[PDB]
Protein backbone atom coordinates (compact mmCIF):
# COMPACT_ATOMS: atom_id res chain seq x y z
CA UNK A 1 0.00 0.00 0.00
CA UNK A 2 1.24 3.08 -1.07
CA UNK A 3 0.60 7.11 0.52
CA UNK A 4 1.41 10.69 -0.58
CA UNK A 5 3.47 12.73 2.14
CA UNK A 6 6.18 15.85 2.51
CA UNK A 7 9.37 15.57 1.06
CA UNK A 8 11.10 17.34 4.52
CA UNK A 9 9.85 15.06 6.99
CA UNK A 10 12.91 13.41 9.15
CA UNK A 11 14.66 10.47 9.39
CA UNK A 12 15.08 10.65 13.12
CA UNK A 13 11.35 9.55 13.39
CA UNK A 14 11.31 6.31 10.69
CA UNK A 15 14.27 4.70 12.54
CA UNK A 16 11.99 3.33 15.26
CA UNK A 17 9.18 1.58 15.35
CA UNK A 18 5.97 4.34 14.68
CA UNK A 19 2.38 4.70 13.21
CA UNK A 20 1.76 5.28 9.41
CA UNK A 21 -0.11 8.12 9.76
CA UNK A 22 2.61 10.37 11.90
CA UNK A 23 0.34 11.38 14.58
CA UNK A 24 0.62 9.24 17.31
CA UNK A 25 -3.07 7.73 17.94
CA UNK A 26 -4.25 5.29 20.96
CA UNK A 27 -6.79 4.06 23.25
CA UNK A 28 -4.69 3.51 26.52
CA UNK A 29 -3.97 7.62 26.93
CA UNK A 30 -7.32 8.44 28.43
CA UNK A 31 -9.19 7.11 30.71
CA UNK A 32 -11.98 8.76 32.89
CA UNK A 33 -14.38 10.68 30.60
CA UNK A 34 -15.46 9.65 27.32
CA UNK A 35 -15.69 12.95 24.73
CA UNK A 36 -12.17 13.04 24.65
CA UNK A 37 -11.32 10.06 22.16
CA UNK A 38 -12.22 11.27 18.82
CA UNK A 39 -9.64 14.33 19.00
CA UNK A 40 -7.15 12.10 20.72
CA UNK A 41 -6.75 10.99 16.74
CA UNK A 42 -9.11 14.24 14.84
CA UNK A 43 -7.36 17.72 16.50
CA UNK A 44 -4.71 19.08 15.34
CA UNK A 45 -5.29 22.40 17.25
CA UNK A 46 -4.03 20.38 20.19
CA UNK A 47 -0.01 18.97 20.13
CA UNK A 48 1.30 15.23 19.17
CA UNK B 1 39.03 16.73 13.84
CA UNK B 2 40.96 13.71 14.03
CA UNK B 3 41.15 12.75 10.05
CA UNK B 4 41.18 15.31 7.42
CA UNK B 5 37.85 14.32 5.61
CA UNK B 6 35.38 13.65 8.54
CA UNK B 7 31.72 14.66 7.62
CA UNK B 8 32.76 15.99 4.70
CA UNK B 9 30.06 17.68 2.30
CA UNK B 10 29.74 18.13 -1.59
CA UNK B 11 29.54 21.73 -0.79
CA UNK B 12 32.38 23.51 -0.39
CA UNK B 13 31.82 24.71 2.98
CA UNK B 14 31.62 22.27 5.66
CA UNK B 15 28.69 23.80 7.53
CA UNK B 16 29.57 22.64 10.76
CA UNK B 17 31.96 25.62 10.80
CA UNK B 18 29.29 28.01 11.78
CA UNK B 19 27.46 28.78 14.70
CA UNK B 20 25.39 25.92 16.12
CA UNK B 21 22.09 26.84 17.15
CA UNK B 22 20.67 23.86 19.06
CA UNK B 23 21.57 21.00 20.46
CA UNK B 24 20.08 17.52 20.54
CA UNK B 25 19.89 13.88 23.35
CA UNK B 26 18.51 11.29 24.00
CA UNK B 27 14.77 10.55 25.18
CA UNK B 28 13.10 8.20 27.60
CA UNK B 29 12.96 5.89 25.12
CA UNK B 30 16.06 6.37 22.80
CA UNK B 31 14.90 8.38 20.85
CA UNK B 32 16.68 12.00 19.76
CA UNK B 33 15.33 15.00 20.98
CA UNK B 34 14.90 18.41 18.78
CA UNK B 35 16.19 21.41 21.19
CA UNK B 36 16.07 24.53 19.34
CA UNK B 37 17.41 27.93 20.63
CA UNK B 38 13.67 29.36 19.40
CA UNK B 39 12.34 27.67 22.67
CA UNK B 40 14.01 30.51 24.33
CA UNK B 41 11.33 32.82 23.24
CA UNK B 42 9.09 31.61 25.90
CA UNK B 43 11.91 32.18 28.85
CA UNK B 44 13.89 35.17 27.50
CA UNK B 45 11.26 37.35 25.75
CA UNK B 46 9.57 38.44 28.97
CA UNK B 47 8.65 41.53 29.74
CA UNK B 48 11.36 41.46 32.62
Amino acid sequence: EFVAMPVSTDLQYFRTACNPRGRASGMLYMGDRDADIEAIMFDHTQSD
Amino acid sequence: TRHAGDFSTVSEQDPRQFPPQGIFFYNKDGILTQLTLRDAMGTICHSS
